[PDB]
């Protein structure tokens, strides 16, 4: 498949979405509620470009890259002036109910969230309200639980229920109250519950066993290792 | 006002008493006519062409052709298994029309669900009814009854050999759930999102079937055009929207209510020959057309036809048809912000625009009418509208619940300027630091 | 046969551009003041003879490094785990310059026989309990059971019963009966086990006390403690 | 501890038989343990999710998705108020502070006696004939703000 | 709160710090220390840090014998006031919640509403 981002021309595959094509192009377009393991849902909103219907089209229109099959011929923007304000919108309003955390959070410096909220340049506040707030669960020995800093990105119920198979994780709530978590305090009950401090791209779930001792990741000394 | 069945197919039953119509008064009254005409001499492929020509519309309030969606079912023999959901959610503020449809006229509902599951050849029939119409499931329940002990319900309707099982699924309360995607999950027992459509229900929708969604108005004008043949429903009107449809005026009018009037009729004539017009000492201000996700309307816009296209190029959607009037005692401010808390607060919570920016208009609405609105806010709701809109979000509930906040903005911009007392303050000083004065 | 552990990394001497591959971030802190309370000076950066990674962000991380074994993934502007979006050929794929670690050995031509040996069917005898092997996540494996946080996770030492078995010795669920292996009298308590076939008793293996190899033995003396 | 009664489980079960999937029956289930009971308390869920072979958190998640199934105790009488538009327009606000007057409690919460519990609502779908009401299961509409006591001493 | 910002910031690397956590979950570091042989007092620890913990002062008298003694630690570092900064308090706006600061208790913060409550 052939398609003009930004009035450049690229070679992709066909059957993949937009969002995962200009991903592996080296091309930066901020996503949440995708992962290249759980698929595509079109949630958070965040993967927005202009796509045009031909190459002499001026107004295009905005579309999910993530939902967005990257055919033949297409033609999309990422640098465009109105989907670049809106995806700095939706990091916007992502931010108005986020809590003052990120110095007492583990995941500062490793966070997806802290990461697109700069890609999109949204660095000024003018939402001057109140804040939602949510009452944590406990979650067992393994997996800290912060609600306060949820998105609602939906990637934890989608690969714990859907990918992992686990049944004591959910959704709860409506509207701007939506609740990640268990029905009731306890044990998360699956035996690959550790890989949501890796899914979650904020601080809600986080590794118990690190935070303990706690240092962030710039100080960090790595190994590959088995 | 007289009701003849060649002009007002829907409502010419309708008793004097409000009293719901039963089996033996629906019978005499050429009631399961016209299902008896498509079960006996129809072919179902003959039954969806026959809507699709008569050129039959969407009554939910967007106005997609009902031939067109029945034919997007697949052609495959190995689907024989297939659902004709009715939505009876109704939730919309300022619709009242299939409460009306069903509490009095349930029998006609059910014909009409049983001629569209023999054109789709849907094995399964669902009324996905909101739990607050309690008349309603009560004599929709009683009608089926009495069609299943009649036989046009059940095995071996008409003798035909075409199966049909109809239910009655009564709701939860939730006003996402009228989306019709969302009814399928709502109705599968999850929670009420809705869904990315391609692929629509047609193809894929309830459990996986091929599933087709239609409003309580759409399915009770199916048996008239089955009954009386689409030349009868082609030239009721000389508009391109066919047929009949329910229209009303609510809100302080004299006559508040309900009417079935053809496509084409101006505002202003259901307002004062219909309505009554506004009450004494109240003087007309603005009027939503097709409920609490439409635009507002000024005066100048009542001498309007009631159809889709001139409603739509006036800046507005004809909707549901059910027009809301307002008067000059309500503040714009207040009303966008009921309208507003409404759209909020029914938020489904799948998407970040409707879900985190919907709230944010609610506030700068209650701080604007309270006078504590602080300069840019108006310009932030206008943003808001503006990234509301159709495509930005998930579902067309935002753009629905951001149409009437940027109408009010463009008409009555005066008002919401009132609210702005303060000076813009987000931040409080810190001892210590001075602060970066931006210009 | 294990020559092909020679290909699974490249040996000490590999080289991005003439430079090792860093271990920690480029903005690791605290080097002047980590040690600074054992000695004021700063000691030598440890060397590594052995491998191509040095002990130090003085190397290569980048995505495009042409390489296979990454100690971590960061990109500017993407810290998150979602750098490994760079650090892939395409997202969701493999690594650029392939996976590390190689196969020892390929699919061989031509495959085996038939296994004759067919065993007879289970047979409770009188007096022998078999012992059913029940493994644990959180617990069976030996040096992650002696990890402190393991120990909470770790389900409380048991024994499953078949109902018929439990109600032959008349014990109930929790009642702590004892066993004797290789002169081992230990007593754990009884849970009913409702899947487990009559004649066996359920252990947990890789548990203290109770050893892996016990999976398939026998049990004698089985009786209330 | 809760224990599902043999009238709500043949009834649930009743419900599973209308559907090709048993999740399908869980808002009428979470409806019937509601009917039976007021609301719905901690233990039905698990139940529910027990007879319906679907895990307890997605029984959960219908449950605190939809506003008319009750997750906490009510009163014997709920009032649902329209807060909509038309009703707007009509004074439901009037309506609102006369049974704020009446019953000493703020919306959402319940009166002393656990008699009332006072809710608003969305559109009840009565607009021409607004204010309107809905104890518990009878509309009440023409409101005026002089009837809300006559019409709140018929429900003991 | 030993957020380790001003560590990381620090061109030198003379800033040494590790987090631990009350029973309340209140954030603090174990130890800290400084490598002041080491500083150019440069302030760009006191620019990154997001609750004006450290702080720079006006005091230039620090000659030692010893250059082990330069090494300050937690306990001759932490003074028993606020320094240059009067006022603010960091867990007065953060969302984390502590000893006698709740959820919902923050600045700018609703009180937390549950998903069971009957208001839609
Ligand atoms: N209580 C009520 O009656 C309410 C009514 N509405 C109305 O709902 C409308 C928006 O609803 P939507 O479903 O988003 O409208 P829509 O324009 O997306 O589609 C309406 C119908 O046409 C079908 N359809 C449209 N394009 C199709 C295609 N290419 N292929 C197959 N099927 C297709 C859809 O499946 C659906 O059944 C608005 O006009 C609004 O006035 C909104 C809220 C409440
Ligand atoms: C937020 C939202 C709520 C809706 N609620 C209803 C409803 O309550 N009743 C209804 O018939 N249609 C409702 N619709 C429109 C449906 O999506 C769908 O178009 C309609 O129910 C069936 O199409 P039809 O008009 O061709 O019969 C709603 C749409 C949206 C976006
Ligand atoms: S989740 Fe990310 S943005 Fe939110 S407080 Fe934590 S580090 Fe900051
Ligand atoms: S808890 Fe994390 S993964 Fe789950 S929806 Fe919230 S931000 Fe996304
Ligand atoms: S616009 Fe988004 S959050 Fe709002 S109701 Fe639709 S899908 Fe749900
Ligand atoms: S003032 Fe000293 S401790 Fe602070 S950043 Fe500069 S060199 Fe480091
Ligand atoms: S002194 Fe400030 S910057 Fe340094 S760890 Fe403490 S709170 Fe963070
Ligand atoms: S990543 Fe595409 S909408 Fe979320
Ligand atoms: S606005 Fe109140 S009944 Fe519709």
């Amino acid at each position: 498949a052939t398609i003009h981002v930004d009035g450049k021309e690229y070679e992709v595959n066909g059957a993949d979405n937009l969002l995962e094509a200009c991903l592996s192009l080296g091309l930066d377009i901020p996503y949440f509620c995708w992962h290249p393991a759980l698929g595509s849902v079109g949630a958070c909103r965040q993967c927005a470009v202009k796509q045009y219907q031909n190459a002499e089209d001026t107004r295009g229109r905005l579309v999910m890259s993530c939902m967005t099959p990257a055919s033949d011929g297409t033609f999309i923007s990422i640098d465009d002036e109105e989907a670049k304000q809106f995806r700095e919108s939706v990091v916007e309003w992502l931010m108005t109910n986020h809590p003052h955390d990120c110095p007492v959070c583990e995941e500062g410096g490793n966070c997806h969230l802290q990461d697109m909220t700069v890609m999109t340049g949204h660095s000024f506040r003018r939402y001057r309200f109140t804040k939602r707030t949510h009452r944590n669960q406990d979650l067992g020995p393994f997996i800290s639980h912060e609600m306060n800093r949820c998105i609602a990105c939906y990637r934890c119920v989608r690969y714990y229920k859907d990918y992992a198979d686990g049944t004591d994780l959910g959704v709860y709530g409506a509207h701007d109250n939506v609740y990640f978590g268990r029905p009731e305090d306890g044990t998360l009950e699956s035996e690959f519950s550790g890989n949501l401090v890796e899914i979650c791209p904020t601080g809600v779930f986080t590794d118990k066993t690190h935070s303990e001792r706690y240092n962030r990741k710039w100080d960090m000394q790595f190994a590959p290792s088995i | 006002i007289i009701r003849t069945p060649e002009t007002h197919p829907l409502t010419w039953r309708l008793r004097d008493d409000k009293q719901p119509v039963w089996l033996d008064e629906y019978r005499s009254k050429n009631g399961y006519e016209g299902a008896r005409k498509a079960l006996t001499g129809l072919s179902p492929d003959e039954i969806v062409n026959q809507v699709k020509d008569a050129g039959l519309k969407g009554r939910g309030g967007a106005g997609f052709s009902t031939g067109l969606k029945w034919s997007l079912m697949p052609k495959d023999e190995s689907m024989n298994i297939r659902y004709l959901l009715c939505n009876a959610d109704e939730m919309e503020p300022g619709t009242y029309k299939d409460r009306l449809l069903m509490e009095q006229l349930p029998h006609l509902l059910v014909e009409g669900m049983l001629i569209s599951a023999f054109a789709l050849k849907a094995y399964r029939g669902y009324i996905f009814l909101r739990g607050e119409y309690i008349e309603a499931a009560v004599n929709l329940r009683r009608a089926i009854a009495e069609a299943t002990e009649a036989g046009l319900l059940g095995k071996n309707i008409m003798g035909t050999g075409f199966d049909f099982e109809l239910f009655v699924h009564t709701g939860a309360g939730r006003y996402i759930c009228g989306e019709e995607t969302a009814l399928i999950n709502s109705l599968e027992g999850r929670r009420a999102n809705p869904r990315s459509k391609p692929p629509f229900p047609a193809t894929s929708g309830a459990w996986g079937k091929p599933t087709c969604v239609n409003n309580v108005e759409t399915l009770c004008n199916v048996p008239a055009i089955l009954a009386n043949g689409v030349e009868w429903y082609q030239n009721i009107s000389k508009s391109k929207d066919a047929g009949t449809k329910l229209m009303g005026f609510s809100g302080r009018v004299k006559n508040p209510g309900l009417w079935e009037l053809p496509f084409g009729t101006t505002a202003r004539e259901i307002l004062e020959d219909y309505a009554g017009g506004m009450r004494d000492g109240l003087k007309f201000k603005a009027w939503q057309p097709g409920g609490a996700g439409t635009d507002f309307l000024t005066e100048a816009h009542l001498d309007l036809p009631m159809e889709f296209e001139s409603i739509g190029k006036a800046g507005s959607r004809l909707g549901t048809a059910l027009a809301m009037a307002v008067d000059h005692e309500i503040n714009m401010v207040s009303l966008v912000r009921n309208l507003e808390e409404f759209f909020a607060r029914e938020s489904c919570g799948w998407c970040t625009p409707c879900r985190d920016g919907l709230p944010w208009s609610v506030k700068i609405l209650r701080a604007l009418e309270r006078g504590e609105g602080q300069p840019g806010d108006i310009e932030t709701l206008e943003q808001l509208c503006r990234f509301l809109g159709p495509g930005k979000t998930f579902c067309a509930h935002a753009p629905g619940a951001v149409e009437p906040l940027q109408s009010a903005i463009k008409y009555f911009r005066e008002e919401f300027e009132a609210g702005i007392k303060q000076p813009f303050s987000n931040t409080h000083l810190i001892n210590g630091i001075q602060p970066n004065l931006l210009k | 046969e294990l020559a092909g552990i020679k290909d699974a990394a490249p040996d000490a001497t590999f080289r991005i551009r003439g430079q090792k591959l860093a271990r920690e971030p480029h903005r690791y802190s605290g080097r002047t003041a980590m040690r600074a309370n054992i000695s004021v000076h700063e000691p030598r950066q440890p060397q590594d003879i052995d491998t191509m990674f040095t002990f130090s962000m003085e190397g290569n991380n980048q995505p495009t490094a042409h390489r296979s074994q990454v100690p971590f993934a960061w990109a500017p502007g993407w810290n998150s785990p979602q750098a490994w979006n760079k650090f892939q050929d395409e997202v969701g794929g493999k690594l650029r310059f392939g996976d590390p670690g190689v196969r020892l050995f390929e699919t061989s031509e031509n495959g085996l026989d038939y296994f004759t040996s067919v065993p007879a069917r289970f047979q409770p005898q009188d007096g022998k309990w078999r012992i059913a092997p029940y493994y644990h996540l959180f617990g069976s494996d030996e040096l992650s059971q002696r990890a402190p946080v393991f120990q909470s996770r770790m389900p409380q030492p048991y024994i499953k019963l078949n109902p018929a078995d439990a109600a032959k010795l008349g014990v109930n669920a929790g009642t702590r009966v004892s066993f004797s292996y290789d002169g081992n009298t230990v007593t754990l308590p009884v849970e009913i086990a409702e899947g487990l076939t009559a004649g066996q008793v359920g252990l947990p293996m890789g548990m203290s006390g109770i050893a892996p190899v016990l999976a398939g033995a026998h049990l004698e003396d089985l009786k209330e403690a | 501890a809760f224990e599902l009664s043999a009238a709500e489980r043949e009834a649930i079960e009743h419900e599973m038989h209308h559907y090709e999937d048993p999740r399908a029956a869980s808002i009428e289930a979470l409806k019937i343990v509601q009917k039976q009971r007021g609301w719905v308390p901690d233990g039905a869920i698990h139940a529910i999710a027990d007879v319906l072979g679907i895990p307890a958190s997605d029984v959960e998640g219908v449950a605190t998705f939809y506003s008319q199934i009750f997750r906490q105790p009510v009163g014997r009488h709920v009032i649902r108020y329209c807060d909509s538009v038309v009703c707007h327009i009509n004074g439901y606000q009037g309506i609102q502070a006369a049974l704020e007057k009446k019953l000493n409690i703020k919306p959402g919460q319940t009166t002393f006696d656990g008699r009332f519990t006072l809710l608003p609502t969305c559109c009840l779908g009565n607009c021409d004939k607004g204010p309107n009401m809905m104890i518990d299961e009878d509309t009440h509409a023409h409101l005026t703000p002089e009837a809300i006591p006559e019409l709140l001493e018929r429900y003991k | 709160v030993a957020c380790n910002l001003c560590a990381v910031a620090c061109p030198v690397g003379c800033i040494s710090l590790q987090k631990a956590e009350t029973k309340d979950g209140r954030w603090y570091p174990e130890f800290f220390r400084i490598n002041f042989s080491r500083c150019i007092f440069c302030g760009l620890c006191e620019e990154a840090c997001p609750t004006t913990a450290i702080q720079l002062t006006p005091d230039f008298e620090m000659g030692e014998y010893k250059r082990q003694d330069l090494v300050y630690e937690k306990e001759d570092l932490l003074i028993s006031g606020p320094g240059k900064y009067p006022e603010y308090n960091f867990y007065r706006m953060a969302g984390m919640a502590i000893d006698g600061k709740d959820k919902g208790e923050a600045e700018n913060e609703a009180k937390p509403i549950d998903v069971k409550s009957l208001l839609p």
